[PDB]
């Protein structure tokens, strides 16, 4: 997921800009986004949310809007228990388990149900599970005593002012997420939000792993308030961003460092190339219009090619294999963009799979490692050019096997297909540097692949008066069998042809195709 | 400079555009929430009912062994019972919005039963507490604490 917010001083017209840009599965039901607009005499909200939620996660209106990305807030601890004598060892004593015999019903092949026993065991930590390997693990989840999640989120997106928004946020009822904000008064904010236990010791990696479950030393009981957590408001750089990176370059210049926060809140790992691009695209551009903001969102640079090809091409042209040399020249002639017409991109992906692992996150192949001192220009170079060329020899084979040739057009193999609409793809893997993301599937038997994950709801908003906003939803607004509103937007996505989002009554009245009158009596 | 004059709805209605986007106008908040539940049931009713059933702890009961691991996960972490508590613990005003949302789903289903798939009909009616429950499973027991991280397992979704 990506999120940008831009202060008035950084724009042509003097109104803040906001980007909503969740990246999630195109199939997983609970991750499905739905667009809607609610209006009463006392509030207005427009935006997208995950189905079954009664509040809009990605909301905006005439005054404000917000967006989210995943921060991995470590809100839970898995403790490894030490089993002894039917209890568990804890502070040097055998402590017995709390246990109830619960039960549930299971539907059988023939339509009936049988009752199945379910023992629920609990330690002081929380409920207990047995892993397949026989390890006893207790899960302790924070903020189980926070019933107000939905109301907080509702009060956030209907806030009459930034202060009202901060007060709502401060209730600590939303247990995770980075949250970016902007409004027509000109305020922008980034918050690394969630419910984080107060711990006396240990770094994030320690608290992500199995914590020893034999001691009260590791049993936390309190959580951090908002003002302990990384936040940025109206920074000098005039913008904020998050692309799932650690919260250490949320703007440029930064306003804090990792040492200002307990080490368990957030990792200090290399920032992905997509995140490096997020920072560059905002920091390097000034006097932004909504239109140029939208154009920047479409960025699809193979940043990894920029970091590796300077070293890889020469080393590869040395090799005796004429197939290796030809692959090196095809790659050298490429503009390093993930366009539909690219004959080199697929081959590049295949090389990068081996040079950086299947996730494209591996750092070991680089000459110069990542550095927070040069956070958008590292890591860089090829450490072992000879090995990287052997990796290229393999990638040549893999690319021919997968796609039929080393020079198949990117958008001929990469398609977006819903129902009977079939359109050429562009952009791709975030970890290769593409800001706009389509996480292409493995290819089928004919070398055709489609998105499993990426752009879904995309909206960009200027807090002018009235506001101006544009959006698209990759998989349409409905998934009910037979609907016309599943595949009816993906063509527009392939051309980046964004819909104008209609907030004002008169616009809605001009666009209306169906009236459902209802009435509610409780 | 003030924002534009807010619109004041005089009747309850959904105006749908050509892309299937509902613009829900309510004369008050429970009305708009009811409209939103109605629209969501129209656009996504089957999968919302499936998920609501799962968050009740009833996925195994309703749909069998493919749903059984999620059921064990949620009952063991007390999700369905805790959701009832979060529900009772709501402020009156917001609770009324949640009841309305759920009433909107129920109403859509009741008025368009051809549109609800057989295997999810047993889920109806849904309540304010089902809405709270699904949000709790989603926030705390899919996002914050995934069953995979606790059970020592493969990747998140399933495919």
């Amino acid at each position: 997921s990506n999120s940008w917010a831009v202060a008035p001083g950084k724009t042509a017209n003097g109104n803040a800009l906001l980007l909503q840009n969740p990246h999630l599965s195109w199939t997983t039901d609970y991750f499905t986004y739905y667009e809607a607009h609610l209006v009463t005499p006392d509030f207005e909200i427009y935006g997208a949310t995950q189905i079954g939620l009664p509040v809009i996660k990605f909301a905006f209106n005439q005054r404000m809007g917000i967006t989210n990305t995943v921060n991995g807030m470590v809100g839970a601890t898995n403790y490894r228990l030490t089993l002894q004598d039917g209890g568990y060892l804890y502070d040097g004593q055998v402590r017995p388990f709390e246990r109830p015999q619960a039960s549930y019903r299971l539907r059988q092949a023939d339509g009936t149900t049988v009752d199945k026993p379910l023992e629920i065991r609990s330690s002081v930590h929380g409920p207990v599970f047995e892993r397949a390997d026989g390890t006893a693990v207790a899960v302790r989840v924070a903020g189980l005593d926070r019933p107000g999640m939905l109301e907080q989120y509702f009060d956030m997106i209907t806030a009459d002012s930034f202060d009202d928004y901060e007060a709502a946020l401060a209730r600590m009822q939303v247990p995770t997420f980075n949250i970016v904000y902007a409004d027509r008064e000109g305020t922008i904010n980034y918050s690394f939000n969630g419910v984080a236990p107060k711990r006396a010791e240990g770094d994030i990696a320690f608290w992500q792993g199995l914590v020893p479950g034999d001691s009260s030393r590791y049993l936390w009981t309190e959580t951090h308030p908002l003002d302990d957590l990384p936040r940025v408001t109206n920074p000098p750089g005039g913008f904020v961003q998050n692309s799932n990176d650690p919260p250490w370059t949320p703007t440029w210049p930064v306003t804090y460092t990792p040492k200002d926060f307990p080490s368990y809140l957030a990792p200090q790992t290399p920032h992905s190339l997509r995140a490096q691009q997020s920072v560059r695209l905002m920091s390097e551009n000034d006097d932004l219009t909504l239109e140029r903001f939208m154009a920047l969102q479409l960025s699809h640079r193979a940043v990894m090619a920029d970091r590796t090809l300077p070293d890889l091409i020469p080393a590869a042209l040395i090799d005796p294999d004429p197939e290796v040399q030809a692959a090196a020249r095809l790659l050298a002639a490429w503009d390093r963009e993930f366009t539909s017409d690219s004959r080199a991109a697929l081959l590049f992906e295949e090389w990068a799979r081996l040079f950086a692992g299947q996730n494209f996150a591996g750092q070991a192949g680089f000459a110069t490692p990542w550095s927070l001192d040069k956070p958008v220009s590292t890591p860089y170079g090829v450490r072992d050019p000879k090995a990287a060329v052997d990796q290229l020899r393999t990638a040549i084979a893999n690319t021919k096997r997968k796609y039929g040739a080393i020079d198949r057009p990117f958008g001929d193999a990469s398609r977006m297909i819903l129902n009977d609409v079939n359109v050429p793809g562009a952009a791709g893997y975030g970890n290769l540097g593409s800001f706009r993301v389509f996480t292409w599937s493995d290819p089928d038997e004919n070398g055709v692949r489609t998105p499993v994950h990426g752009e879904t709801w995309v909206a960009m908003i200027e807090f002018s008066t009235p506001v101006r906003a544009y959006g698209l939803m990759s998989y349409g607004n409905s998934r009910q069998p037979g609907t016309t509103h599943y595949s009816d937007q993906i063509e527009r996505v392939s051309r980046a042809d964004f819909r104008e989002l209609l907030l004002r009554r008169e616009q809605v009245e001009a666009a209306v195709q169906e009236r459902t009158p209802f009435n509610f009596k409780p | 400079q003030a924002p534009i004059a807010a619109y004041k709805p005089r009747s309850n209605e959904i105006l749908w555009d050509g892309y299937g986007v509902p613009h829900i106008y309510g004369v008050d908040a429970p009305s708009a929430f009811y409209g939103y539940g109605w629209a969501q049931a129209r656009s996504h009713g089957d999968n919302i009912l499936r998920l609501y059933g799962e968050a009740r702890g009833k996925g195994a009961e309703y749909w069998g062994p493919d749903y059984e691991q999620t059921t064990v996960w949620l009952l063991t972490n007390g999700v369905p019972e805790r959701a009832q508590q979060w529900y009772a613990q709501q402020s009156p005003d917001f609770r009324a919005n949640l009841d309305a949302f759920a009433a909107g789903i129920n109403a859509y289903a009741q008025q368009n039963p051809d549109d609800i798939s057989p295997d999810v009909r047993q889920v109806l009616p849904v309540s304010g507490a089902d809405v709270v429950a699904h949000a709790h499973r989603l926030m705390n027991f899919l996002y914050v604490a995934s069953p995979g991280r606790t059970l020592g397992e493969g990747d998140p979704p399933d495919l």
